């Protein structure tokens, strides 16, 4: 299909990001992001990963 | 042209 | 050669055509533009070096 | 006829002014509130800024 | 502070106030913008 | 009306131009 | 009418002038 399917705009397939927030522990390492999903975007949370 | 008023000394 | 050819001072001195506006007959037919004062090749031997 | 081996040194120097970096879609100044700035990215959703 | 403008909204950019060749100068005419 | 206090270049009022009734000067925009 | 083309003054469009589009820029006339 050549219509309603894929956009033909600017468009990352994988993003990157950066830890909004790093929490170094003796025992634990935490790590905050902002996993933001754009307008018109669907993200699967299957496809993330760290 | 003709509305451009006429020059004179301070006005 | 045109380093070399001396020419008098007496010439062109610190009296020539004394409160005149004048450029010499001989300088008139000579190109002002090839000169060390035009300000236009001054800056454009400058914009690549010394 | 004894110029030495010499090499180029380039630089600029801009003083007075602020590097402009504006949030246009093609940094042109089309108006005062840009396109961008007009987005609904930008609009409808918070962004971090790195 | 803003070049000279018609209203026909839409927002046209009048011609007047350019500079022309005249046999008269043109301070003591029109004003120059 | 309002057209009485401005200076009178012939028999006309000289009303100043519509577009200079505000301003939009910024840093760039 | 390609107004949405132009920026907007205020709430209209700031087109240009139709006299404009050409030119006739030559050496001495």
């Amino acid at each position: 299909p050549t219509h309603d399917v894929t956009t033909d705009r600017s468009q990352r397939l994988t993003l990157r990001f950066i830890p909004v927030d790093r929490e170094d522990t003796a025992y634990s390492y935490k790590a905050r992001f902002t996993l933001a999903v754009g307008d018109n975007r669907v993200l699967d949370m299957a496809s993330t990963y760290f | 042209g003709l509305r451009f008023p006429s020059k004179m000394f301070g006005g | 050669y045109m380093n070399k050819r001396v020419v008098a001072p007496g010439l062109v001195d610190c009296y020539i055509n004394l409160g005149a506006r004048w450029s010499l007959d001989y300088m008139d037919n000579v190109n002002p533009f090839n000169h060390h004062r035009n300000a236009g090749l001054r800056y454009r031997s400058m914009l690549l070096g010394n | 006829k004894t110029a030495v081996d010499s090499i180029t040194q380039k630089k600029f120097l801009c003083d007075r002014t602020l590097w402009r970096i504006p949030f246009s879609s093609n940094f042109m100044s089309m108006g005062a509130l840009t396109d961008l700035g007009q987005n609904l990215l930008y609009a409808n959703s918070a962004h971090a800024l790195d | 502070p803003r070049p000279p403008v018609e209203e026909p909204a839409v927002e046209t950019v009048s011609p007047e106030g350019r500079g022309e060749k005249r046999p008269r100068p043109d301070r003591e005419e029109t004003l120059v913008t | 009306n309002f057209a009485s206090l401005a200076p009178r270049h012939g028999s006309r009022p000289f009303m100043g131009n519509w577009q200079d009734i505000g301003t939009s000067n910024m840093s760039g925009g």
